[PDB]
């Protein structure tokens, strides 16, 4: 699943 | 070139509009990210995580309660309204408009938009940490223990509300602790929502990106897919582009968008 911000 | 954009607009049968924090900042709604984006000592990053909720759920609920309560005085802006009325008008003609929003403030709903994908959740939904049920909730205050709490001044003392008295699940045999139904930092977006968004993006023939950018996230996920179908993408945002620069209308979207979408 897609991390929000890409987990940035 | 507004006229060239409007030539595409006149013909478009399926418009996807992606919205970011710029459309909500212009309604007077703090993000808590960046300059002055403090609540007491903390910034959004520090609070919007499952680790904050696990270790201090009362503090995280005070923060979300504050935000819910502040929304009562904030109103949808001309950009939100243009988007909603555009959807209504085009829908009558059999033409489709869908909004894909990063924002959790529900302002698009208050504006009148129906076809909305809230990819980060909503300040006004809860999810039960026990049974998983999602429920809409606009109650002011969400529970009695939170009444009058959440003050944003850094020297405010913590409420330290016992977990039993925070918002609870009302299917009485469960009674689980509720959390905001918001995507937090380190959590995955809903797969079902993403599959719906992919279908809309794949069918659309014009895409607008409002109060964020095609190159930052979340917009960067979607917009390449549409651009690679050859579809025009139009940004409405305050950010500059070089002069050695598919459409960009620079400025506050509450000014630009009602003119572009009339
Ligand atoms: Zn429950």
């Amino acid at each position: 699943g897609v991390l929000k911000e890409y987990g940035v | 070139d507004l006229t060239a954009f409007r030539e595409h607009f006149a013909k478009a049968k399926h418009i996807a509009i992606i919205t970011g924090a710029g459309v909500s900042a212009e309604s007077g709604v703090p993000t808590f990210r960046g300059p002055g984006g403090f609540w007491r000592k903390w910034q959004a990053q520090d609070l919007a995580t499952p680790e904050a909720f696990s270790r201090d759920p009362s503090l995280v609920w005070e923060f979300y309660h504050y935000r819910r309560e502040v929304m009562r005085s904030k109103m949808p802006n001309p950009a939100h309204l243009a988007i909603a009325e555009c959807e209504a008008r085009l829908g009558q003609q059999g033409r489709s408009v869908v909004i894909i929003t990063q924002n959790i403030d529900e302002l698009h709903h208050r504006a009148g938009s129906k076809h909305v994908y809230e990819i980060h959740g909503s300040l006004f939904k809860t999810r039960c940490m026990s049974c998983g049920e999602v429920k809409a909730n606009h109650k002011s205050p969400i529970c009695p223990a939170l009444d009058g709490k959440g003050a944003p001044d850094p020297n405010t003392k913590e409420a330290r509300i016992p977990v039993e008295l925070l918002p609870r699940c009302e299917r009485k045999s469960c009674n689980g602790l509720l959390r905001p139904h918001v995507v937090w930092f380190g959590e995955t977006l809903d797969s079902d929502i993403l599959t719906a968004v992919e279908r809309e993006l794949e069918k659309c023939d014009l895409c607008l990106v409002v109060g964020t950018s095609s190159i930052v996230y979340p917009a960067a996920m979607f917009a390449p897919q549409v651009a690679s179908r050859g579809v025009p993408v139009a940004e409405f945002n305050m950010e500059c582009t070089p002069a050695t620069q598919k459409y960009h209308f620079e400025g506050p979207c509450g000014s630009t968008l009602p003119p572009a979408l009339e």
